[PDB]
């Protein structure tokens, strides 16, 4: 099957493509904010792996939610995430960010952010360590390599 | 005691007058600052090379929430609920039952890695150490039901390593 | 060090070298060895006009030399 | 053979955009201290190549615009620019030896400010008209002093033609008949291209990129035409050609070593700074150019 | 690509002046006149052609339609095609094609006029020694005798401009 | 002081054992430091140990294939390391 | 018209790039006007300065040294009246 | 991340309303259904940048309510982490300063330094960052042997390397024309808005706590 | 007294009131004036012989007329 093979080494070249450069947005509140600069740092790099901090969420890559999600903020959150290009992912980074973590029982914080948006990649930790922050993109850009989205349009 | 800046005056001889209108005429300090980053551009990058050269760390980390056992022996928790009444996000949920050995046990521990701070309260108030943070940092999980940990992932997360918590254990029992 | 950001300087540079060398290796081609020759003013144009119509194959650069003084 | 020179000038310059994407990120992150692009591939090239194609697959967020096919005619006028803009400026032997190359330069700048106003208008709503309002005046800010610093730096040279230029700069380059004229005409420069420290704060984000680092290229690669460059010998350019791309390497990689580190201009400061800073000494040395070789008993050989 | 292509320029010509004079918006207008100006510009550039048509692309091309359409972004706003403007364009062009063609398969179409009909090749020089490229030294010499022109020029742009800073609230 | 540094830049590679299985490693991710071969490992990896290079700079794991039979020729893992490794790789003591 | 091949082929080319990125992936302020007339007034004396070194060759030199230094200054005139009369502040 | 809902005159203003509570936790009724050692971290990371002084001043508030003095190795350890963490702050908000303004790189010249610094809070703690290590009635589990020297060789390096900074900005023209003409603060003013710290040092009146 | 406020002001007022005055103190304006005149972009037409004319040389060898001598002594 020549054009199977085709299909599938197309696939795999434009899903490389997909997962090279990934450059996020860092939408970063709290003290999360602060980890992400920090594993924006000289010393854990993010240009190594194609990625780059930006705030351009007309371009963005994929979502970084990052910090502790309120009621006076969801709506906003959610309104940048709709004004995002459709291939789209979502890192959630932070105990307050994926589960509600430690304002869980408290007005005024929703519960997680699977309430608001969906979620690929959870990586906890308060803070996580700018080295899980890393191997968190790493399983992402994985997640990336793992699509079969050209194969499903050939078999669909 | 007290150093405040900023008293000064531009001075009124002539030279003093022409070396700052020589900075303001001829972009000098401009240059001078280009000089400064050019300096920092010929140092060596101190960027760690990731999946093959690891950062640094201590012998104290608070990572993995890892059970521990005896020496060739059983369980070392006693469901107790120390680690309960001080957690502070309430993460810990521990329903006990004892067994036919008659000592006391549980049935169900759970920690709600979505909640839980790391602290190191749990680690500090079990009072058989049974319950320690442990050394390593890699969770990364796609779905949310698997943050939600067992006792049984606890102990398979304490039986894929003890040797590495026992190093550290045995490391720094005199601080805490 | 910058030792590595040499490949990519490198490799930018071929990128901007190979449209001088080309430009002038076509024009070093198109006239058989000669130069493309410019034309400015009106007089010069004059001379290349009569240039081509003198050498009969209708191309400038071929330029007859010596051979039809009587 | 003219389609094939054609071909030879304009396919190359989208590897020399791409690939000066990938210089300037790996200057910067030797600015910094940071490697990397570097673990794609051997020192991140199919990188750049990748985010390219990239974005060439990233889907568009559907217009949500006004007049699609002016939102078409903007972008496409801006990459023709760059595409057009390479014309006459020698390598050794130029594409079109003309009789007046850089007014046509200078116009073709003030196309680029057509094109910047007319993706403003067609973007979006009130703000980003504003936004891209002030930035095509602190565009338009510069084509006065630029064009008249160009008009001084080639009065000492006579014709338009560009080719007495590289004849008349072999003895000495002309950085130093005029230093500070040259200075002002780089910070111009930098304005035309529009980087930091010159402010900025949509789609095709692409071609609007490619249209400005294309526009980078061409205003170096005119710096080091319009200022110096050695001596050409016939039957063997190579020389020349391998001088002239080391000495445009190099005022590119100065070029974005001063984006590197500086803050932006407060916008008013930007304004405040060009009119009463530099027009009244662009005036003066344009007068003083003038008045110059009818002093030294030599008005250029205009032929 | 062939030879009356000064006269094709100029029909694209006429097409752009009717093009926005069927009044549009005026950011289609300005438009318009770009398209307009640019054939203009290749018009007599193709006349040989050496200064003003590039001299006209700096200024209008260059810095009249900018600040047109800088203009048109501060003033106005024409927020959301009408049977006016296209029934404007469709008479515009009516009269462009019944004069080309009531002329090329003819002698001539006369205003008051007698319009030779062939291409514009007529009249030129017959290839003598200009070697300057006469418009070239010809403003090089608005200097050396302009005593008078530029004089009067210069003070009417200087009041130009108090013109232009008193009615837009001088001081 | 120029060719020096470019002959010693040649001994990490010829040193390397050949060309293609230089070639290996610089297309894994980036290493060109090889040559201290401190420990080997069951599951097949190996560490590096230099005291040359700043602290960070100590200690690289390099991986083998197919050490869980997945391919892992490409896309290497976190957690690939087994525990004693990864006491010693994280700069806790100074005892393999 | 071999620039107008040169102009065609980079307007296709262009034209090729642009429909391949679209159909594979398938009030104001009176102190930004003073800048624009400012512009416009200074850029139409700049017309008048810029065919100056065409007109260096000429067997009359002290006019045109003295007129072509009256422009300027009527423009340093101009420049320096806005400059006083606080045309360009904030 | 703050909304601001400014009325202008043009590039101008007439009224500016910053609209905050956006980033509201409950931390006071949380703190009120907890205990004192249980709802520490919450004076750990209200505020999230300094980190350790917010400590210091928690274990102050009960311990000046307890009547217990700490031992004075305590006390001097905890002068060490408030000077580190006064050092920290104060170079984040000059870094964070620089690079809203613009101005790349001495943000990550000085994050290098911050990284050092996480470090040491990595040996003497665990964490990253959150630090808790600071009872009420003493700090807890004092740092282990071998830190002094590495404080002593960041001291030297951090020196040299906050004098390069001088060097780098600070009669750096442009950025002094950036940021000189803006923002007076009257001293009548100063003291009735309830300024503190930093602007009670640079507003004219003498006072440090 | 003003180099401290407006320096880039007073350089400019120098370098202009130079470029003003400069030109009038030169012995170089003639020679720029003798080799602007000197440079024939026309042909040099001849004239008829004898209206009695004892110069004019009719060999262009002839030192006769007005020659150039100055040029390649600089
Ligand atoms: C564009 C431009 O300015 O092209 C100039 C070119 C004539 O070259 P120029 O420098 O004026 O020299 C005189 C004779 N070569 O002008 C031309 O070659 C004329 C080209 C006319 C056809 C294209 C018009 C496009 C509008
Ligand atoms: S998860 Fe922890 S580190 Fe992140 S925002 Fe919440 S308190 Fe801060
Ligand atoms: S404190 Fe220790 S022994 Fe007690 S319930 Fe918790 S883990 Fe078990
Ligand atoms: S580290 Fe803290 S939040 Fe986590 S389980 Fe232990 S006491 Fe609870």
């Amino acid at each position: 099957s020549r054009g199977e093979y085709v299909v599938a080494k197309l696939d795999d070249l434009i899903n490389w493509a997909r997962r090279s450069s990934l450059w996020p947005m860092t939408f970063g509140l709290a003290c999360c904010a602060v980890e992400m600069m920090h594993m924006a740092a000289p010393r854990y790099d993010m240009d190594r792996f194609g990625v780059v901090f930006r705030a351009s969420p007309r371009q963005s890559d994929v979502m970084i939610v990052a910090g502790t999600l309120t009621n006076k903020m969801a709506p906003a959150l959610r309104k940048v995430y709709d004004q995002m290009p459709e291939p789209r992912y979502v890192v959630s980074m932070g105990s307050c960010a994926n589960g509600g973590g430690y304002y869980h029982y408290s007005y005024s914080v929703v519960r997680g952010c699977d309430r608001i948006v969906p979620v690929d990649i959870y990586v906890p930790g308060c803070p996580p360590t700018a080295e899980a922050l890393l191997y968190g993109i790493l399983q992402l850009q994985k997640k990336i390599k793992r699509e079969k989205r050209l194969r499903i349009w050939y078999r669909r | 005691t007290y150093k405040y800046v900023n008293l000064r005056e531009p001075s009124m001889d002539m030279k003093s007058v022409t070396d700052r209108a020589a900075q303001t005429l001829l972009w000098t300090e401009l240059i001078r600052g280009l000089g400064m980053t050019l300096s920092y551009l010929f140092r060596e990058p101190a960027t760690i090379n990731y999946p093959f050269e690891k950062g640094p760390l201590s012998p104290r980390f608070r990572g993995e929430h890892a059970l521990r056992r005896y020496p060739s022996g059983e369980e070392r928790c006693i469901a107790c609920k120390l680690c309960e009444a001080v957690c502070p996000a309430q993460a810990i949920t521990i329903e006990a039952e004892p067994r036919a050995d008659g000592s006391r046990r549980t049935t169900r521990y759970d920690i709600d890695m979505t909640k839980c701070i790391y602290c190191g309260f749990c680690q500090e108030a079990c009072p058989v150490d049974a319950i320690v943070e442990g050394p390593n940092f890699e969770f990364s999980t796609e779905t949310h039901e698997e943050l939600l940990y067992n006792k049984e992932k606890l102990l398979n997360n304490g039986d894929k390593w003890e040797a590495e918590i026992a190093a550290n254990i045995q490391a720094d029992y005199l601080y805490r | 060090m910058w030792f590595e950001v040499l490949p990519g300087i490198a490799v930018m540079g071929v990128c901007l070298f190979i449209p001088g060398m080309a430009t002038a290796r076509i024009h070093r081609f198109s006239n058989g060895g000669r130069e493309k020759r410019v034309a400015h003013y009106s007089y010069q144009w004059y001379l290349m006009e009569r240039d081509r119509r003198v050498s009969g194959v209708n191309r400038y650069y071929v330029s007859k030399g010596l051979e039809n003084i009587d | 053979m003219f389609m094939i020179n054609v071909l030879t000038l304009i396919i190359p310059i989208l590897l020399a955009v791409a690939f000066l994407t990938l210089v300037e990120r790996k200057v910067l992150g030797y600015m910094q201290f940071r490697k990397g692009p570097n673990v794609v591939g051997p020192y991140g090239l199919l990188q750049p190549i990748a985010d390219a194609i990239k974005l060439f697959i990233k889907e568009p967020l559907r217009p949500a615009t006004s007049s699609i096919s002016m939102f078409i005619l903007a972008p496409i006028l801006a990459l023709t620019l760059a595409l057009t803009m390479w014309i006459p400026l020698p390598m050794p032997y130029p594409l079109i030896n003309m009789n007046l190359g850089v007014l046509f330069m200078l116009a073709m700048s003030s196309l680029a400010v057509y094109s910047i106003l007319w993706s403003g208008w067609a973007s979006n709503s009130k703000y980003a008209l504003i936004g891209a309002l002030r930035a095509v005046a602190q565009t338009i800010s510069y084509e006065v002093t630029l064009a008249i610093i160009l008009l001084s730096v080639l009065l000492m040279n006579g014709s338009f033609t560009l080719s007495t230029l590289i004849i008349t700069q072999e003895q000495v380059w002309l950085i130093f008949p005029a230093w500070p004229l040259a200075m002002m005409w780089f910070i111009s420069t930098l304005a035309e291209t529009n980087r930091a420290p010159f402010d900025l704060t949509a789609g095709p984000f692409a071609l609007f990129f490619m249209a400005e680092y294309a526009n980078i290229i061409m205003m170096n690669i005119f710096t080091t035409t319009l200022f110096l460059g050695a001596f050409h010998n016939p039957y063997m350019p190579e020389l020349y050609t391998i001088n002239f791309t080391i000495k445009s390497l190099l005022l590119s990689i100065t070029f974005l070593w001063i984006r590197a580190s500086y803050p932006r201009f407060r916008y008013d400061q930007l304004m405040h700074l060009l009119w009463k800073n530099f027009l009244p000494l662009t005036l003066a040395l344009c007068m003083w150019h003038v008045s110059l070789p009818i002093l030294l008993s030599s008005i250029p050989p205009q032929t | 690509m062939m030879t009356y292509i000064v006269f094709i320029l100029s029909i694209i010509f006429v097409m752009g002046f009717v093009g926005f004079s069927s009044k549009p918006s005026p950011i289609y207008g300005g438009l318009g006149l770009i398209v307009s100006g640019g054939v203009g510009c290749g018009i007599v550039l193709n006349f040989g052609g050496s200064f003003l048509g590039l001299m006209v692309f700096l200024i209008y091309l260059g810095g009249m339609m900018v600040v047109f359409g800088y203009t048109t972004a501060m003033a106005t706003e024409q927020y959301p095609s009408n049977k006016v403007v296209l029934g404007t364009f469709i008479t515009g062009l009516l009269m462009e094609f019944l004069m080309v063609y009531y002329v090329l398969k003819d002698k001539e179409v006369e205003i008051v006029f007698k319009f030779n009909g062939m291409g514009d090749w007529v009249i030129y020089d017959t290839g003598d020694s200009g070697f300057f490229s006469e418009e070239a030294m010809g403003i090089a010499a608005l200097y050396s005798y302009g005593t008078w022109l530029v004089i009067v020029t210069g003070w009417s742009l200087l009041i130009g401009v108090v013109v232009i800073m008193e009615i837009t609230r001088g001081n | 002081e120029l060719l020096q540094v470019l002959k010693r830049g040649l001994q990490q590679v010829s040193g390397h054992g050949g060309l293609r299985g230089y070639l290996r490693v610089l297309f894994r991710a980036n290493d060109v430091r090889v040559g201290t071969l401190v420990g080997e490992d069951k599951y097949g990896n190996k560490y590096y140990e230099d005291n040359k290079q700043f602290f960070g700079r100590h200690r690289w794991v390099i991986y083998t294939t197919e050490m869980n039979g997945k391919n892992t020729f490409w896309d290497v893992d976190g957690s690939m390391v087994p525990p004693e490794w990864h006491r010693w790789l994280h700069c806790m003591t100074d005892d393999p | 018209m071999n620039l107008m091949i040169t102009l065609l082929t980079n307007f296709t080319l262009a034209t090729l790039l642009v429909t391949i990125a679209f159909w594979l992936p398938q009030p104001f302020s009176m102190k930004f006007f003073l800048v624009a007339i400012t512009f416009l007034l200074f850029d139409l004396e700049i017309a008048l300065l810029l065919p100056l070194p065409w007109a260096s060759q000429t067997t009359n030199l002290n006019t045109m040294l003295t007129m072509a230094l009256l422009l300027i200054f009527l423009l340093a005139v101009s420049l320096a009246y806005e400059w006083t009369q606080k045309g360009l502040e904030w | 991340v703050l909304r601001l809902v400014m009325e202008l005159s043009g590039e101008m203003v007439r009224k500016c309303d910053p609209h905050i509570g956006l980033l509201h936790r409950g931390t006071e009724k949380l703190i009120e259904y907890k205990t004192y050692l249980q709802a520490l971290p919450y004076f750990d990371r209200l505020d999230y940048v300094s980190m350790m002084c917010n400590e210091q001043a928690y274990s102050l508030a009960v311990e000046k309510l307890l009547n217990i003095q700490p031992p004075p190795r305590a006390q001097w350890i905890r002068v060490l982490f408030g000077e580190i963490t006064r050092l920290l702050n104060h170079i984040m908000a000059v870094t964070t300063h620089a690079l809203d303004i613009g101005a790349m790189t001495p943000f990550f010249w000085m994050f290098e330094e911050r990284e050092k610094m996480f470090e040491f809070y990595e040996r003497v703690s665990g964490a990253r960052m959150h630090a808790a290590y600071v009872r009420p009635g003493g700090v807890h589990q004092d740092l282990p042997l071998g830190l002094m020297d590495d404080i002593y060789e960041f001291s030297k390096n951090f020196s040299l390397r906050i004098d390069e900074l001088e060097e780098m900005l600070t009669n750096n023209r442009i950025w002094r024309n950036r940021t000189v003409d803006i923002g007076v603060v009257t001293a009548e003013d100063a003291l009735n808005y309830g300024f503190s710290g930093v602007m009670l040092r640079g507003s004219g009146i003498q006072w440090d706590l | 007294n003003v180099w401290a406020k407006e320096p880039v002001l007073v350089a400019s007022f120098a370098i202009a009131g130079l470029a003003v005055i400069l030109p009038t103190l030169s012995p170089y304006t003639k020679y720029s004036l003798m080799i602007n005149r000197a440079t024939p972009y026309n042909y040099p037409v001849p004239l008829r012989d004898d209206g009695n004319m004892p110069d004019v040389p009719s060999h262009p060898q002839d030192p006769q007329g007005p020659s150039l001598e100055w040029l390649k002594r600089l």
